[PDB]
């Protein structure tokens, strides 16, 4: 009884097909990524994937930046705790504001 | 350019376009290892200068990144920054100094 504008524009011949890609195995590679990313570092981009600790390689992402790797692992916890209020805080801004 | 740490590239003309060669590093051979983080040694912290720390099960070494060549423990190789009782999972092992041998002599 209320017709919608999908049902009119298929009717005139305009049809939408359908992507290749599906979310569950978009989320997949998004999986993927993020597994590869935590648990082998910048490795599995150049050949095959290797074991790292996590601490480890924040201490090669300082010693990238321009800090040496002292800094870290007397500030572990102060960075474990920054880093947790921060997707907190990114989970609270992207729940709170729809622009 | 390419999959893989990058060396070179070499063009190539092509009708309507160009052709690159791109040549690449890529690791082959893996080896399992038991690392740790930094070594203790009279209430002081050793950390790698350039390379990381890894042993075999017996002995501890330090090696470049990327390869696998073992060198030992010394002064020279490490730089020391504070106590033992702040970093996590750091394991007990001698440190050697090469100035002790030629004081000895
Ligand atoms: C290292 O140990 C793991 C645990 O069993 C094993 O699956 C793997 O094949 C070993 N070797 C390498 C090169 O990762
Ligand atoms: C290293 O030696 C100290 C005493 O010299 C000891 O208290 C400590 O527990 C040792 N480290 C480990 C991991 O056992």
């Amino acid at each position: 009884a209320a017709r919608d504008l999908i049902c009119a524009q298929k009717f005139n011949g305009l049809t939408v097909l359908p992507p290749l890609l599906t979310d569950e195995m978009i989320a997949q590679y998004t999986s993927a990524l993020l597994a590869g990313t935590i648990t082998s570092g910048w490795t599995f981009g150049a050949g095959a994937a290797l074991q790292i600790p996590f601490a480890m390689q924040m201490a090669y992402r300082f010693n990238g930046i321009g800090v040496t790797q002292n800094v870290l692992y007397e500030n572990q916890k102060l960075i474990a705790n920054q880093f947790n209020s921060a997707i907190g805080k990114i989970q609270d801004s992207l729940s709170s504001t729809a622009s | 350019c390419g999959k893989g740490y990058h060396l070179m590239s070499f063009p190539q003309s092509a009708p309507h376009g160009v052709v690159f060669l791109h040549v690449t590093y890529v690791p082959a051979q893996e080896k399992n290892f038991t690392t740790a983080p930094a070594i203790c040694h009279d209430g002081k912290a050793h950390f790698p200068r350039e390379g990381v720390f890894v042993s075999n099960g017996t002995h501890w070494f330090v090696t470049q990144r990327n390869f696998y060549e073992p060198q030992i423990i010394t002064t020279d190789n490490t730089f020391v920054s504070g106590n033992c009782d702040v970093v996590i999972g750091i394991v007990n092992n001698t440190v050697y100094d090469p100035l002790q041998p030629e004081l000895d002599s």
